[PDB]
């Protein structure tokens, strides 16, 4: 009754599973709309929520929901297969239920997830521009030893033009592009030099509300997927800075093309946890 | 000796809080019929930190929760 | 039509009752002002009194009823829901309808609960002053089987007993963002942190009502050890109390927080 | 894994602290809720308690442990770093786990402040009426030697209205109001005549109680950037008075507006230990 999403193998967070890590006592806060605690499949041990009226336990939009599903969907009988399944999952709710957000919010969930001891955050979202806030409240999680992983944007490519959206574009946020189950690059994936690491983020079969299931694509989709990937990494090396675990990730990647499309390459945590 | 364990504080003639009326009674201490005899609490503090965690209240919010408390007694 | 005081969620008892454990054939027993038995939404199933001229089956406070709520309150179409609400449970008077009560009076509660073979002791009450019968009797309460849950007390190392006993679980209090509440006791003896601020319950003549204190906290520790017993109905005193606190959510040090929120899945996982 | 949170270079303490001048030998007073003296980024050399209950090497509230980090967090391999990071870090406790305290626990405090022989009295509070018992402890504590500063208050402004508290608005006690990093004046900091300097209070980064960090708001950041800038006037010019410290500061400020709102302006740490 349990699927494993295609993306789980093609990062080989699937071999990495098989060694015995899978994240475990890890801590990793999605800053999505929330997350349906409630859901079979996902266990959300605590958060906070920034969106007011909200509490940070339900979703009345599914897109949080689901990237919880692809950091930390569990390893059971039901459902599908998270890239890190033993994680300590927590829902910090920056966007309502229309999927939008202000940039205080935002901060906000950014300095909880400090002050709280996360051990990674996932952005699957972003905008335009920045704010100074924001980029301090990236630069002093990623000093704490958090991994910083976001969605690097769905704005695809048009010739020379950048179009890395902000935190992904912050060079303390590992910004993450997408690819399809062949590893070709998907056509709304941003482009841009700061663009990092690819993941999979189309066709990406997770958890859904209301305990069910959804097929979803963007970068939002592939950025929970190194998110994860650093949570495998951690439950190896519990001893690792969060550089050494970034690095890990773009050093050991599989070379997919020039780096302005794909980065560094696809992301491999067997390679990476070695 | 032994009292209920609710946190229904009152103002002790003595300028000292009390837990709820059942320790005020215990104590041996009258009611003070004036909160203000209990001036620097918490119910109703004189001093606060200088934080600016804003609370709604009504027009003159407050800086902190100390300073909305700031008006002592208060629900 | 039934309202989840926050409480509930917080310590994960939801999650608990949802796997279909709720307390049954568990028996607890709520040292305290008595239970107002004929609210629509408590089920009381038994008990004494130690108050002159009064029965178990009445509240004249107010107490007494809210607690009881907390632990025990009938999942239902109904008012609100305890942590434990197919608990079998017992009012046993021992404050009187000012909430105060003697020594001997608390003594007699706890010896009553020994006796009668209650699994759970709560006691949301204390002293400054403890007394040797009344640590004779939680002592040997605790030695039998019996998980004794107090208040550690809303003094703010000014915790009182019995809570002080070391065969006695102290309970502090959190708020709904899981902060430490101002009145909460502190010291070496606090054990762990339960719901107690802006806490809604069972209130006397068939109505409800928010009140704030470890008072609130004691009852969820209390309702938190028979949700573990009716999952594991053959555990011991030790085990039940050491399975709460050793799996407790961190919140800082423990003269502030003792070993954190409890957490009963993980309590009863 | 140490951040300079962005007051130290925007105060230019990063360039008197590459002088070699740290603040060693000064000592230091954070009359607050306590410190969380087990913290790894903190070294709480002394103080005492005027809060029944609890010691002086105990933060309940977190607010002291931040303000303390903001003056004297260790320059270490981790963690962030304070304005003067060499200073003897003494906690006096004048306020309980809720932020609040009576004139008489402060006065107090002072008083203990004065007797010990601290370097500088730093104090993130504030009530709206004084008292003469209050007045007396920070009078008798200036014209002994004690370098005093206080948060000017959050209260803003609209129209003339004098909006500063008290023991700021004292002539024998140093009144800061808060920037941003942009050095513009934080809508909430106190207006007035006894206004005299401004300093970093929004969005600041500092320690927080059980081993971690946090980002707080208020005046209360403010004041100890000018309680560690004065601090390092007294490692390198280890033999000016109260006053001299004091008028260094306040003289060789930025000036960035109207006195009514930013006072002298923003200390320049560089220039008054020069």
């Amino acid at each position: 009754a349990q699927t494993v999403p295609y993306g789980i193998p093609l990062i080989k967070a699937d071999k990495v599973q098989a060694q015995g890590f899978k994240g475990a006592n890890v801590k990793v806060a999605v800053l999505d709309t929330g997350i349906q605690a409630s859901h079979p499949d996902l266990n959300v041990v605590g958060g906070a929520s920034f969106v007011a009226g909200e509490a940070y336990n339900t979703d009345g939009n599914g897109h949080g929901t689901h990237v919880a599903g692809t950091v930390a969907a569990l390893d059971n009988t039901t459902g599908v297969l998270g890239v890190a399944p033993s994680v300590s999952l927590y829902a910090v709710k920056v966007l309502n239920s229309s999927g939008s957000g202000s940039y205080s919010g935002i901060v906000s969930g950014i300095e909880w997830a400090t002050t709280n001891g996360m051990d990674v955050i996932n952005m699957s979202l972003g905008g335009a521009s920045g704010s100074t806030a924001m980029k301090q409240a990236v630069d002093n999680a990623y000093a704490r030893g958090v991994v910083v992983v976001a969605a690097a944007g769905n704005s695809g490519s048009s010739g020379n033009t950048n179009t890395i959206g902000y935190p992904a574009k912050y060079d303390s946020v590992i910004a993450v592009g997408a690819v399809d189950s062949n590893s070709n690059r998907a056509s709304f994936s941003s482009v841009g030099a700061e663009l990092e690491v690819m993941a999979p983020g189309a066709g990406v079969y997770s958890t859904y509300p209301t305990n069910t299931y959804a097929t979803l694509n963007g970068t939002s989709m592939a950025s929970p997927h190194v998110a994860g990937a650093a949570a495998l990494i951690l439950s190896k090396h519990p001893n690792l800075s969060a550089s050494q675990v970034r690095n890990r990730l773009s050093s050991t990647a599989t070379y997919l093309g020039s780096s302005f499309y794909y980065g560094k390459g696809l992301i491999n945590v067997e390679a990476a946890a070695q | 000796a032994p009292c209920p364990h609710t946190y229904k504080p009152v103002c002790g003639a003595n300028g000292e809080v009390y837990d709820n009326e059942c320790f005020l009674n215990k104590a041996g201490i009258e009611p003070a019929e004036s909160w203000e005899t209990c001036r620097g609490h918490e119910l109703c503090p004189s001093v606060c930190t200088e934080e600016y965690d804003p609370v709604c209240v009504e027009g003159k919010i407050y800086g902190n929760r100390c300073m909305q408390s700031h008006f002592c007694g208060k629900v």
